[PDB]
Parts: structure tokens; C-alpha cells; sequence
């Protein structure tokens, strides 16, 4: 039951109580994946056109 | 001093954050208007305040923060509101139609559209600090906006601010309150997204908040206001340290550092008292603190003995003084079942703050002398990704909805993906907690 | 209108309380895999208890505690023992146990020490070795048995006086059925049995593990004299109680089932706040099967605990109608107790 | 501001569009010139949804009234609301339909669509955000079936990513007009798999058993049966014309309802249904409210849901009521029935209140139920479809317009596969 680290301010105070020791991809590639997606949309688009025209 | 900026993507993250920063100005004696009297550097300052206040000239005291929602209705609050007068129009950014509950379109079809305005916003909030600390980003699991568009800007700010910390205080979603079907789909998205992105995040389940509100406050059918203000106070409980004067949790990199040890392990679970009815014509040091070790006061209902803690935080307001929180924490010890994992110390990092919290007038809270919030790292939270994948799985088998995400460009195989990387997750957990 | 799910369907005791439940017309069995249910039957591993009480508007309830495993494992008992305060290593109703895991992976060094402290002060040293089993009075030839096994094993003080029923000069083992509410009663069922062995009890072989293992399965295979007693190797307790008053002077009550219920009682006070769901958003009975040995000075020994016990054959009617009555019902209400209660505070 | 454009085609369509329109101009408070003269904000807040604002606080209905013949649009003119209609918004011709879905969408419509299609970009470009477009119609005649599905089609070119629904009227031999209505609603069908969102199936035959058995109407007409239709609509679009947080749009609507696009047909259902005199004035509770709401009698499809499973279901609750007992009654029926609802959409039952009721009423409740036990409408439809076209009787009246044997054929196909569709669910 140690108790360390005790700082103290006006506003309160901190401390610590030890019971027991113990024992990123990059900009080029998020535009390629947004713009992969808007593609695939648009192709299901033009499908859906496609048979409306015929 | 550095500064700290916040970010509020959807309705349930602007919502949330319309609460907290009501909060936060009763708390800094800052009135609607934007005037702190207190305040006696016009114009300027590097106050611990100032970490989510900038300032005027003419003194006004202006939060460092950006909203987000792909639909103006619920930004439009924010602009007639109360505090209308303490945020100007570059902060506030809305589309036209939103996402429809739907993660895809949140983060490819409309998330690709706005991601460039919003960067740019935040960037303008960022080349005001001096030294900027990082970000607090407030949004929902289920909703299309606070799922999709969240993920994408997490993954452009770790492009933009790659040394900067994030930290995300996340609704889990919840059938009580909850809109969508989908909202699994959505929270499995993007938490697969958000993972390696978010340095601790603090979940809070809507079904927790909607029982302490008809339990602790007999509020019958609580409604979003009655569950921000009781969200606000514990994100206030967690953000307290960041704005005053202390030694404990004083940077986004001390809570990843005292909560975080297995960096996907990420998500501590918060547990505050005391609760207590205004409606009702007080409680010691040792009862809030026993309090703090019942699921029926968690954030997440969990059942933390059948789980190993990692790190453990107590974080106290009002009239505390160290000797009764020793005394308190070991009585706790020879009642409780409080396993830590061999290679972490069996111990608690205390902070008080001497101030009470501040309850909004006419709100259902209460005026309490002494309140405490914990924050553990416990394996019991992997309790609600086993309850959230367990849905995923019952619709996905069939393919329910999935056409509404591959309609709008997403691929299936991002659902078994992210599917996978949850149940890694949770191969995590119980490799450390059991 | 209540429901309920069936996710054990090897479990002889609940599939009596599934008919009983049906045969009230005032519950709905469901698929298994339907989360809308007022009862869960759960499996007996890895049973989902995290999805519980996250329906909204349904009362769920489960007839397993989370966590009553650490009680109802062999090595995890022994662990729970030495390690509890209330139990502690001078527990005097359990015999003196060490875990012991193969070399292939302790209390080795601990086990041996107190064996040579037998063996010097010319003391009786037989042990049993058991696990998820081997008698002998050697050392070595318990721990080469372990080794040559890739589970934990458990070491135990081999009962050389066991209380031997005449005739037939046979050993037996008591069962004890206790269930636990939602309220964490404690429950023991009026009736016990008594598993006995047919063979006469043979202190100079422990090579033939007939004589000296009292389970039914055993006894139903190895035994010759299997039936010759009693129908099927059980002994119930009017008889019981009886062959003490004409054999010994004395009763049950006094000379057992008080030293039973102070067991039972220390046991499930033990783990109860590791285990309760007084508060929880989920609640939990369970119903377990303890079992002892008595030896020739009419002290009880707790042995094990089983957590899914299967119950006397004679004896399902009775028990499954009083864990509807006391442990579902009492959640669930419909439109001279069998039980006794052993009280606590 | 996210506007719906609604059209009403055909007889059938038009009828039931005026009562909607007169139902619900009366809970905004918009008398028949247009004027508000209603007493709450509620009224006004999202009347945007429906309603243009004219020079001088004029709200004039987001409508176009399309027909292949003037009678019934001249009746809609002459109406009690007729008044408050755009007039440049109706849009008719001469020649009718005949009741011949050929008619309608290859030779008498061709020649129309183009002026409605005019309306429907001049009304679409004053829109702030358009949602979407709501269409009346029947499927048994030939304007509202024939023309209408080819409005569809024509919409869906010029505006691919908004939300096309429908209300949609299916014919019943009980109450017929013309014998061709299988073969014109069959047709009608396979468009409206194809090309819309969210359907909500009105079977003139449940109609006629609600007015019939639980109204105690001896003789119905369909003026009854339209406002039974319209009470239905009131009820079904509350969520979009009032403030609400549940399906407050079409795509989120559609998005929680629909799990697979093809099985996007809807049973729809009203509360209370009763009769007159004695115990008529009887304060209604949530309780009875959702015991009728899920009685098979009070549901306006004709299929019986108990023979088949609900994928989703939406009820919403109009009134002054307790949200508390409306979760524990609504908790009740799933809890208590949950062999009808699929256990592999988890929380598929959403509940929504709204604080206006019906005029004249405490409360009320409407059901939208997305089960798959609507197949056995599509049955009876392609029995009586295939009852006269193994004979090919009545073709004539079809091929003289143009069209071959080989496309009734394949919307036989389609519809015979939409029913399978149904079944694999709801066995699943
Ligand atoms: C044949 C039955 C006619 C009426 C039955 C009894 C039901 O009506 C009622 O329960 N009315 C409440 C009791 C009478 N109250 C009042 O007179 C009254 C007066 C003033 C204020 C008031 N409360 N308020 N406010 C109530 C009505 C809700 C029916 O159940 C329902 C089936 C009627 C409908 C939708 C259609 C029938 C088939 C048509 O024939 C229709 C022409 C008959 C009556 C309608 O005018 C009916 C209308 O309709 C609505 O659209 C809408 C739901 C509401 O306005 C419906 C009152
Ligand atoms: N606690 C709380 N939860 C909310 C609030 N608003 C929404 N939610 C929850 O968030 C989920 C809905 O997501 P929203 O945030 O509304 O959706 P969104 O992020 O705006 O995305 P879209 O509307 O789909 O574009 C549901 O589970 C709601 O229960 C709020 O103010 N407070
Ligand atoms: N320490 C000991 N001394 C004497 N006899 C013992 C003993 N341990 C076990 N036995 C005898 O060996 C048998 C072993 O069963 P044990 O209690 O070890 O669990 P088990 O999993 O083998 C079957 P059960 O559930 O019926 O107890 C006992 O029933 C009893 O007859
Ligand atoms: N409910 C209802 N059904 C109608 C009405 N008028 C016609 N119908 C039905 O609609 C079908 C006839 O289509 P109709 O609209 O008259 O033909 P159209 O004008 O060519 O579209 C038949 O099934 C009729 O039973 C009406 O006013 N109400
Ligand atoms: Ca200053
Ligand atoms: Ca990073
Ligand atoms: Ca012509
Ligand atoms: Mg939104
Ligand atoms: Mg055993
Ligand atoms: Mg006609």
C-alpha cells in the first residue's frame, strides 16, 4: 500500500497506490479506394442506363 | 499549454458536443456570449483552459472545435441556439442529404465529396495553436455519418497530423433508442477503419445510459437531451484534466500511456457515481468508490470479474482528500474481484479535482458534493464486440442489406474484412483476460 | 406467455425440466439460436453468458453461474482451497491435495516433501492421482503416470479408513444435490444417495480400482457382485439412515448431513461475489452435485463438485419439479418443500 | 427541406390521391384554397415535405394528376379540395386506356408521358433536396398500371438516384371491373420489382372484408374504400410529414425495411377499425390499438401473415399516449408471436410516435409490414393470370396494340420467381 507520486495544486491533486508489483496508408492510396468505389458506382450506373435504354 | 481540438461528426456527435461544451462554459464561468470574466488576459493566454478556448480581441473565448453532419438540420441547433454567439460560421459544416444509416455511403459516396471542406476547417482551427496536442472525435457507431465519414477523416488525419494524438468517444448503438437495422453493419465497418487509427477510445452503450436515466433518474422514457447531459458529464469527468490545473492525464499521450498498454486493446471502460435524482427533495468517498465496481453504473454493461484489468483510473471531483481513497480502495480489495494480468501492477492512478461537478440548471442531475469517474482497461468490454458480432453474423449470413453498401461502391469482401479483423479482436482480449 | 431455449441437449436433468415446462401449457420452447427467450438451457462450454440481458423488455435467466467452474474442476478446486482465506491450506474437510502438472508443460516439490514426511514417520502414504486415475503408495509411480499425460492432474491423500457398509465390507461415496437460485438460496435436496461398490474393500490391492472406485459406471462394468445389495449400486437415505441407528447407534442427520451442509455452505459462501448476479442485468441458478467420502470416524470429506450433474434415476420427477418451483417459477410466476434451505448472512 | 413529388394516375389513382390530399391539407391546416388556418407549429414545420409555399402564405400540394381520360380529373376539379390543385399540374388526354396495360404504356401513354415527364422536372427543380416521388395508382386498369409503370421507368432514367414508392392498388375478383386485371397487373408487377424502392400493396379485397365483416357495412363503395386507403397513407407518411427521428426520409425508410431490393412490397395496416353506434365513443387504449394493428382482419393486403414470417415491420402510434406502453405492448406481440417475425434480422420491429392524431381521434396506429407472406398475393394473381393464358383469352385485346405472346410469357417468369424468392426466406 505505497503510495507515490503525490502532487498537489489549488485546484486538487494526484498520486498513485500500488497494491502489487508485477510478474498507416497514405494519401495516394485513400484516394485510389474512393476513387475505386466511385468507379464500380458509376459502371452500376451505366448499367441500370443501359437497360433503360433497351 | 497546447491546444486540443474537437470533432463532431453526425447528429449524435454534434448533439453530444452541443452538451458538452454547454458544460464546459458553466464549468469556466464562460457565459453565451463568450465573455469569462475571470478572465483577466484580454485578447490572449495559455491558461489550461485555453486548451479548448481560443480568444479575441475583444474577448470573446471561442472552443476549438468543428461540426460535421452530412444533413443541416441538426448543425442548424448550434446556430440558434443558447451559445450561437461562441462559434462562427467556419465551424459549422453541412450537406444536403446524409447517409441514410448507411456506412458506405457516409464514408465512399459523400465522404469523398466533403472530406477536402472539412480539412481544411480543421486546418484553419490548427494553424491557431501553438502546439497542438491532438483530437477529440465525438460520433455514433450506427448512424451513416458518425460510422462512414468518421473513418474516412481518421484516416486523413493520421495523413495530416501523423505525430498527433486521436481520441474517440464513440455510441454504441442500442435497440431502446436505436434507429437503423443496419447499425451493426456500420459498427463493424468502422471500427475495422478506425482501428490503427485511434489511440484510446471511450465507448459508451446507449442501453447503459437509457437504464441509469429510468433507474437513477425515474425519468420514464428518457429522451437524447436527458442522455447527453448525462454523457457530457462523464466525457467532462474525462476531459476535466486537459482544462485544469493538474498533474494526472495533462496530455492525449498520458491516456494512451496510463490506459493503453496492447495498442489494439484500446477501449476503457468508463463507471461514474454518484447519480442522483434534482427531483428528489449524500454519498462518502468510500461508497462512490465501491459504486465504481457495479455493471449497473458502467458505460458498457460488462461483467469486469470475469476479465482481467490492464490499468485502472479513478478520477474524482468535489470534496475528496487522498487518505479517504486509500482507505476506500482497500476495503474494495478484500470484497471485490479484481484480477490485473501478471504484467501490469496491481495499483489505481488517482486524480481530485476539488470543484463539484456542474450540473445545468433545470436538468434532471442533481447537486452532488463528491463524484468519481473510473476508467479501467478491462478484457470484460470484449463482452460488447461478442454482442455486436453476434448480429453481424445473423444478417450477414443471408446477405441482409448488403446490397444497399454495394450500391453505393462498396465491395463485399470489406464486410468479411472487417469481420475478420473483429474477431482477431476478440482472440485478443481472450488471449490476455483468460 | 414465457419462453425459453434448449442449447444442451445431452443433459438428462434438463430435458425433464423442458417437458415439465411444456406440460404446464404456459411455455414456448424456441430454435435454439432465438435470442427472444426468457430461459436459457445453456450448453456446458463456452456458453455465451455475454449476450445475455440485452433484450430490451424480457427478464433472461440461465441455469449456469458464470464463473462456478473455479468450484467444479479438479485442479481448480484444489487452487480455490489453498488460496481462500475462508477455506485456507488447514481446511479440515478436504483431503490434503497439490497440483501437479507433466513435465511436458506446480507443486512438485511441494507434494514430495510432505510425502517424505510420511514416509519417515511410519504414516500410511497411499495417494490418488485424477484429472479431467491411478492408486498407489509410491511416488515415483504417481508422478511417471502424470507425465506420460498432457492435462493437470491433481495428487490426493488416499482415504486408507474408509466407513465400509456390512455386509460386503464395501466402500460407497455420498451424492448431494444442492441448487442455488437467482438469489443465491442455497438449496439441498432432501435426498441423497449413495453410490456403492460391490466389491469388498481390498487395503493390500490397488492395482484392481473396483473395490476402491465407487462410480456407477465403473461398478456396472467391473464389479461381479454388481446389483447384489442394493438395486444398481444405490443406497438411498431411509436405508442409509437406518443401517447407522441398528449398526452404529447414531443417525444420518447428526453423524453427516450436518458436517454435509457446513461443506456445501462454506463452499458456495466462498465464490458467491465472484459469482452472484444479484445486480446483474442477467440472473443465474445452478444446480450441482457434490460429492464425499466418509471415513471410520464418521468425518465427511468433500471430494469434487459437479456442475452438471446427472441425478437418481428414481429420483428425476421429484428434483426437476423442485427446480421448476424454486428456481424458475420464483422468476417467472405461473397462473412441504423437497429442498433445505441452509441459511447464511 | 427535402421535398416529395407525388403523382396520381388513372381513375383508381386520382380518387385515392384527392382523399389523401383532402386528409392530410386538413391535418396541416390548409383549408381547400390553400390557406393555414391551423393553431400548432407542428403543422407548418415540415410541410415543405408536400406542400409549395405560394405568393401570400399559399401552400399548394407537390402534385400532378395524369390521366388518359378527363372524366375522373374533371370530378377531382369539381371536388371539395379540387380548388387547391395547381392547375398547369393536370395532366390528361382523350382517348383513355380501355383497361389495356398495352395502352397505357406502348401506344395510348407514349403519346402523354412526355407532357407529364415536363411537370415533373419543372416540379423537381424548384426542389431544395429532392427525396423522391410517391405515385397512386391501381395495377388492374390501364392508365395507372400501363402509364404509370412506364412513368416509373421514365423517372428512374431522368432520376436515378432518388427514392420511387408507390401505393399501389392490386385487384381482386370480389371486386373487379374488367376480367384483363390479372393479365394488366402481372404486367405492372415485374415494373415495379424492377423500378421502385419501397411498394405498398392495397388488395381491394381486404378492403371490402374490412368494410364488409369488421365495419358491419352492409353495401361498400369505393368511397369507403378510398378512405380507408387514405386514413392508411395519412398514417404511413406521419413519419415524413412531422417531426420524428424514425424513417424521417425515404432512403433511411427504405434502407430499414428492405433487406433484399427485389422483396420491397409492403402489407400496410390500420387502427382502430369500428363499427358505428354504441361503443364507438369508447376511449381507445394502446393495448387494443396493437392487438388490431396485428390482426390479420385488419390488414389491407389479403395475405395472412401468420403464413409466412415479417422480415421488418414499422408501427407508428398517433396521439397523446404513453411511449412506455407503447414499447411494452409493442415487446409483447414479438415476444408472444415470435414464430411470425425472422430471428436473423436482429430488433426488426421500429416503433415510432407522433403527438397529432387523425382528426377526430385520440389515437391511432398504421402498420407497414415487410413479410413474405405477400407471395400468396402474387399467387393468387399468376393463378388467375394463368387460368386465361393457357387459353389465350382476351390477347387480342394486347396484340392488337403491338405486343407478342412472348412478353406476357416472361412477366408470368418473373412474377413465378418473385414468388419463389419469398419462400426460400421464409423457410429460412
Ligand atoms: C364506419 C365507421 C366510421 C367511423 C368509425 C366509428 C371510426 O370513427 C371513430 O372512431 N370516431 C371517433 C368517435 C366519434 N367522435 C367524434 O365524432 C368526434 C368529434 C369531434 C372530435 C373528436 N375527437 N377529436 N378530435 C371526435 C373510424 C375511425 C373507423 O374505424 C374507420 C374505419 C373509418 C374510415 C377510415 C373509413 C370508413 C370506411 C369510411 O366510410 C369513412 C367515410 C367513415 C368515417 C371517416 O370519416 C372517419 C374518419 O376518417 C379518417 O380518415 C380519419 C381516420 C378520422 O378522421 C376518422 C374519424
Ligand atoms: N446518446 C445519443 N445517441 C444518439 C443521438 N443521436 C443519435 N444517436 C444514436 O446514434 C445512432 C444513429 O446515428 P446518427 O448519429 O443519428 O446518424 P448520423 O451519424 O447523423 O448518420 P446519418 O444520419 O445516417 O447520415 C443510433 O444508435 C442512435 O441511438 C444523441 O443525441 N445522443
Ligand atoms: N482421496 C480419495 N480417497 C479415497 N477415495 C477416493 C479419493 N478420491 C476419490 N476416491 C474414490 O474415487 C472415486 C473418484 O471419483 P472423483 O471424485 O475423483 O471424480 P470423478 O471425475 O472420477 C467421478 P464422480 O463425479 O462420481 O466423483 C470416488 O468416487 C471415490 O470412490
Ligand atoms: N380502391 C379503389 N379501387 C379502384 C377505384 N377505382 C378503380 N379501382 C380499381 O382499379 C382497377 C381499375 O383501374 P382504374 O384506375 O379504374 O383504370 P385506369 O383509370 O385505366 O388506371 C380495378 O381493379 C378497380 O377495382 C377506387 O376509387 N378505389
Ligand atoms: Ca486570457
Ligand atoms: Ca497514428
Ligand atoms: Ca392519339
Ligand atoms: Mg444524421
Ligand atoms: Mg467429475
Ligand atoms: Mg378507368
Amino acid at each position: 500500500m505505497e503510495v507515490i507520486e503525490l502532487n498537489k495544486c489549488t485546484s486538487g491533486q494526484s498520486f498513485e497506490v500500488i497494491l502489487k508489483p508485477p510478474s498507416d496508408p497514405s494519401l495516394e492510396e485513400i484516394q485510389k479506394k474512393l476513387e475505386a468505389a466511385e468507379e464500380r458506382r458509376k459502371y452500376q450506373e451505366a448499367e441500370l442506363l443501359k437497360h433503360l435504354a433497351e | 499549454m497546447r491546444e486540443c481540438i474537437s470533432i463532431h461528426v453526425g447528429q449524435a456527435g454534434v448533439q453530444i458536443g452541443n452538451a458538452c461544451w454547454e458544460l464546459y462554459c458553466l464549468e469556466h464561468g464562460i457565459q453565451p456570449d463568450g465573455q469569462m470574466p475571470s478572465d483577466k488576459t484580454i485578447g490572449g493566454g495559455d491558461d489550461s483552459f485555453n486548451t479548448f478556448f481560443s480568444e479575441t480581441g475583444a474577448g470573446k473565448h471561442v472552443p476549438r472545435a468543428v461540426f460535421v453532419d452530412l444533413e443541416p438540420t441538426v448543425i442548424d441547433e448550434v446556430r440558434t441556439g443558447t451559445y450561437r454567439q461562441l462559434f462562427h460560421p467556419e465551424q459549422l459544416i453541412t450537406g444536403k442529404e446524409d447517409a441514410a444509416n448507411n456506412y458506405a455511403r457516409g464514408h465512399y459516396t459523400i465522404g469523398k465529396e466533403i472530406i477536402d471542406l472539412v480539412l481544411d476547417r480543421i486546418r484553419k482551427l490548427a494553424d491557431q495553436c501553438t502546439g497542438l496536442q491532438g483530437f477529440l472525435v465525438f460520433h455514433s457507431f450506427g448512424g451513416g455519418t458518425g460510422s462512414g465519414f468518421t473513418s474516412l477523416l481518421m484516416e486523413r488525419l493520421s495523413v495530416d497530423y501523423g505525430k498527433k494524438s486521436k481520441l474517440e468517444f464513440s455510441i454504441y448503438p442500442a435497440p431502446q433508442v436505436s434507429t437503423a437495422v443496419v447499425e451493426p453493419y456500420n459498427s463493424i465497418l468502422t471500427t475495422h477503419t478506425t482501428l490503427e487509427h485511434s489511440d484510446c477510445a471511450f465507448m459508451v452503450d446507449n442501453e447503459a445510459i437509457y437504464d441509469i436515466c429510468r433507474r437513477n433518474l425515474d425519468i420514464e422514457r428518457p429522451t437524447y437531451t436527458n442522455l447527453n447531459r448525462l454523457i457530457s458529464q462523464i466525457v467532462s469527468s474525462i476531459t476535466a484534466s486537459l482544462r485544469f490545473d493538474g498533474a494526472l492525464n495533462v496530455d492525449l499521450t498520458e491516456f494512451q500511456t496510463n490506459l493503453v498498454p496492447y495498442p489494439r486493446i484500446h477501449f476503457p471502460l468508463a463507471t461514474y457515481a454518484p447519480v442522483i435524482s434534482a427531483e428528489k427533495a449524500q454519498l462518502s468517498v468510500a461508497e462512490i468508490t465501491n459504486a465504481c465496481f457495479e455493471p449497473a453504473n458502467q458505460m458498457v454493461k460488462c461483467d469486469p470479474r470475469h476479465g482481467k484489468y490492464m490499468a485502472c483510473c479513478l478520477l474524482y471531483r468535489g470534496d475528496v482528500v487522498p487518505k479517504d481513497v486509500n482507505a476506500a480502495i482497500a476495503t474494495i480489495k478484500t470484497k471485490r474481484s479484481i484480477q490485473f494480468v501478471d504484467w501490469c501492477p496491481t495499483g489505481f492512478k488517482v486524480g481530485i479535482n476539488y470543484q463539484p461537478p456542474t450540473v445545468v440548471p433545470g436538468g434532471d442531475l442533481a447537486k452532488v458534493q463528491r463524484a468519481v469517474c473510473m476508467l479501467s482497461n478491462t478484457t470484460a468490454i470484449a463482452e460488447a464486440w461478442a454482442r455486436l458480432d453476434h448480429k453481424f453474423d445473423l444478417m450477414y449470413a443471408k446477405r441482409a442489406f448488403v446490397h444497399w453498401y454495394v450500391g453505393e461502391g462498396m465491395e463485399e469482401g470489406e464486410f468479411s474484412e472487417a469481420r475478420e479483423d473483429m474477431a482477431a479482436l476478440e482472440k485478443d482480449y481472450e488471449e490476455v483476460g483468460v | 406467455m414465457y419462453t425459453f431455449v434448449v442449447r444442451d441437449e445431452n443433459s438428462s436433468v434438463y430435458a425433464e425440466v423442458s417437458r415439465l415446462l411444456l406440460a404446464t401449457g404456459q411455455w414456448k420452447r424456441l430454435r435454439k439460436d432465438n435470442p427472444r427467450f426468457n430461459l436459457m438451457l445453456g450448453e456446458r462450454n463456452r456458453l455465451p453468458f455475454g449476450r445475455l440481458g440485452h433484450e430490451p423488455g424480457l427478464v433472461q435467466l440461465v441455469n449456469y453461474y458464470r464463473g462456478a467452474d473455479k468450484l467444479c474442476r479438479k485442479a481448480s478446486l484444489v487452487k480455490l482451497i489453498k488460496t481462500s482465506p475462508e477455506l485456507s491450506e488447514s481446511c479440515t474437510w478436504f483431503p490434503e491435495s497439490y497440483v501437479i502438472y507433466p513435465t511436458n508443460l506446480d507443486e512438485r516439490e511441494v507434494f514430495l516433501a510432505a510425502y517424505n514426511r510420511r514416509r519417515e514417520g511410519r504414516e500410511g502414504n497411499v495417494w490418488i492421482a485424477k484429472s479431467s486415475i491411478l492408486i498407489s503408495s509410491e511416488a515415483s509411480e504417481l508422478l511417471d503416470f502424470i507425465d506420460e499425460q498432457g492435462q493437470v492432474h491433481v495428487i490426493q491423500k488416499y482415504l486408507e479408513k474408509p466407513l465400509l457398509l456390512e455386509p460386503g465390507h464395501r466402500k460407497f461415496d455420498i451424492r448431494s444435490w444442492v441448487l442455488v437460485d437467482h438469489l443465491y438460496n442455497i438449496y439441498l435436496y432432501r435426498e441423497g444417495v449413495l453410490r456403492t461398490s460391490s466389491e469388498p474393500y481390498n487395503s493390500a490391492n490397488f492395482q484392481d480400482k473396483t473395490c476402491h472406485l465407487t462410480n456407477h459406471c465403473i461398478q456396472k462394468e467391473y464389479s461381479k457382485n454388481y446389483g447384489r445389495y442394493e438395486e444398481g449400486n444405490e443406497m438411498f437415505f431411509e436405508e442409509f439412515n437406518q443401517y447407522l441407528m441398528d449398526a452404529l447407534n447414531t443417525t444420518l442427520e447428526n453423524s453427516i448431513l450436518l458436517q454435509i451442509k457446513h461443506i456445501i455452505r462454506s463452499c458456495l459462501m466462498c465464490i458467491e461475489p465472484a459469482i452472484s448476479t444479484k445486480h446483474l442485468h442477467y440472473q443465474s441458478f445452478q444446480l450441482f452435485g457434490f460429492d464425499f467420502m466418509v471415513d471410520e470416524e464418521l468425518k465427511v470429506w468433500l471430494i469434487e463438485v459437479n456442475g452438471a450433474p446427472a441425478c437418481a434415476q428414481k429420483l428425476y420427477a421429484e428434483l426437476c419439479q423442485g427446480i421448476v418451483d424454486v428456481a424458475i417459477s420464483s422468476v417467472f410466476p405461473l397462473a412441504t418443500s423437497i429442498f433445505i434451505k441452509l441459511h447464511h448472512h | 427541406m427535402r421535398e416529395i413529388v407525388h403523382i396520381q394516375a388513372g381513375q383508381c389513382g386520382n380518387q385515392i390521391g384527392a382523399k389523401f390530399w383532402e386528409v392530410i391539407s386538413d391535418e396541416h391546416g390548409i383549408d381547400p384554397t390553400g390557406s393555414y388556418h391551423g393553431d400548432s407549429d407542428l403543422q407548418l414545420e415540415r410541410i415543405n415535405v408536400y406542400y409549395n409555399e405560394a405568393t401570400g402564405n399559399k401552400y399548394v400540394p407537390r402534385a400532378i394528376l395524369v390521366d388518359l381520360e378527363p372524366g375522373t380529373m374533371d370530378s377531382v376539379r369539381s371536388g371539395p379540395f379540387g380548388q387547391i390543385f395547381r392547375p398547369d399540374n393536370f395532366v390528361f388526354g382523350q382517348s383513355g386506356a380501355g383497361n389495356n396495360w398495352a395502352k397505357g404504356h406502348y401506344t395510348e401513354g407514349a403519346e402523354l408521358v412526355d407532357s407529364v415527364l415536363d411537370v415533373v422536372r419543372k416540379e423537381s427543380e424548384s426542389c431544395d433536396c429532392l427525396q423522391g416521388f410517391q405515385l397512386t395508382h391501381s395495377l388492374g386498369g390501364g392508365t395507372g398500371s400501363g402509364m404509370g409503370t412506364l412513368l416509373i421507368s421514365k423517372i428512374r432514367e431522368e432520376y436515378p438516384d432518388r427514392i420511387m414508392n408507390t401505393f399501389s392498388v392490386m385487384p381482386s375478383p370480389k371486386v373487379s371491373d374488367t376480367v384483363v386485371e390479372p393479365y394488366n397487373a402481372t404486367l405492372s408487377v415485374h415494373q415495379l420489382v424492377e423500378n421502385t424502392d419501397e411498394t405498398y400493396c392495397i388488395d381491394n379485397e381486404a378492403l371490402y372484408d374490412i368494410c364488409f365483416r369488421t365495419l358491419k357495412l352492409t353495401t361498400p363503395t369505393y368511397g369507403d374504400l378510398n378512405h380507408l386507403v387514405s386514413a392508411t397513407m395519412s398514417g404511413v407518411t406521419t413519419c415524413l410529414r412531422f417531426p420524428g427521428q424514425l424513417n424521417a426520409d425515404l432512403r433511411k425508410l427504405a434502407v430499414n425495411m428492405v433487406p433484399f431490393p427485389r422483396l420491397h412490397f409492403f402489407m400496410p395496416g390500420f387502427a382502430p377499425l369500428t363499427s358505428r353506434g354504441s361503443q364507438q365513443y369508447r376511449a381507445l387504449t394502446v393495448p387494443e390499438l396493437t392487438q388490431q394493428m396485428f390482426d390479420s382482419k385488419n390488414m389491407m393486403a389479403a395475405c395472412d401473415p401468420r403464413h409466412g414470417r415479417y422480415l421488418t415491420v414499422a408501427a407508428i402510434f398517433r396521439g397523446r399516449m404513453s411511449m412506455k406502453e407503447v414499447d411494452e405492448q409493442m415487446l409483447n406481440v414479438q415476444n408472444k408471436n415470435s414464430s411470425y417475425f425472422v430471428e436473423w434480422i436482429p430488433n426488426n420491429v421500429k416503433t415510432a410516435v407522433c403527438d397529432i392524431p387523425p382528426r377526430g381521434l385520440k389515437m391511432s396506429a398504421t402498420f407497414i409490414g415487410n413479410s413474405t407472406a405477400i407471395q400468396e398475393l402474387f399467387k393468387r394473381i399468376s393463378e388467375q393470370f394463368t387460368a386465361m393464358f393457357r387459353r389465350k383469352a382476351f390477347l387480342h385485346w394486347y396484340t392488337g396494340e403491338g405486343m407478342d405472346e412472348m412478353e406476357f410469357t416472361e412477366a408470368e417468369s418473373n412474377m413465378n420467381d418473385l414468388v419463389s424468392e419469398y419462400q426460400q426466406y421464409q423457410d429460412a
